[PDB]
């Protein structure tokens, strides 16, 4: 059934068009990610990998 | 990363979250208790009503 | 588990779990000091004997 | 007939069948928040007043 969209309803049946980004949080690989780049790492240096 | 698309009631949004009750949580779309990720909502009215 | 939805009882099952481990572990703590009494005085009768 | 916010109409419910899915099945009823109880649990629980 539907509620039919009439201009004359209120904020409460007025259309809202929704998206869910379902995102999974582990760093087992890599998809998307944030735009950052940066320099090589060293062999024997206390860095921040 | 997965984006689920809808669209609902304005006011219907508030039973879009992880585990809640109400006609969209329990027999149109259910988030699971350890749901993750984002949800946005916007007015569609220029173009559902 | 029966009133309240899952995803806003896990905190209580949560704090009745802490509550829980916290009340035994006192028992456990209560339990080894008077099993090494208990260890002392069975020395003693064992010297004794 | 609805009464003010002073001087309340109160009314006790009792020796009936409480069908909960007929209360938020009406369109215009977007505020429906519960505290000690979720909507989904009302029409499997049971109440003494």
């Amino acid at each position: 059934r539907s509620y039919g969209f009439r201009p004359t309803y209120g904020v409460g049946h007025q259309p809202y068009r929704v998206v869910v980004l379902s995102f999974e949080l582990l760093h087992a690989p890599a998809t998307v990610c944030g735009p950052k780049k940066s320099t090589n790492l060293v062999k024997n240096k206390c860095v921040n990998f | 990363v997965y984006a689920d698309s809808f669209v609902i009631r304005g006011n219907e949004v508030s039973q879009i979250a992880p585990g809640q009750t109400g006609n969209i949580a329990d027999y149109n779309y259910k988030l699971p208790d350890d749901f993750t990720g984002c949800v946005i909502a916007w007015n569609s009215n220029k173009l559902d009503s | 588990l029966s009133r309240l939805d899952p995803p806003e009882a896990e905190v209580q099952i949560d704090r009745l779990i802490t509550g829980r481990l916290q009340s035994l572990q006192t028992y456990v703590t209560q339990q080894l000091i008077r099993a090494a009494e208990i260890r002392a005085s069975a020395n003693l009768a064992a010297t004794k004997m | 007939r609805f009464a003010s916010v002073y001087a309340w109409n109160r009314k006790r419910i009792s020796n009936c069948v409480a069908d909960y899915s007929v209360l938020y099945n009406f369109a215009p009823f977007f505020a429906f928040k519960c505290y000690g109880v979720s909507p989904t649990k009302l029409n499997d629980l049971c109440f003494t007043n």
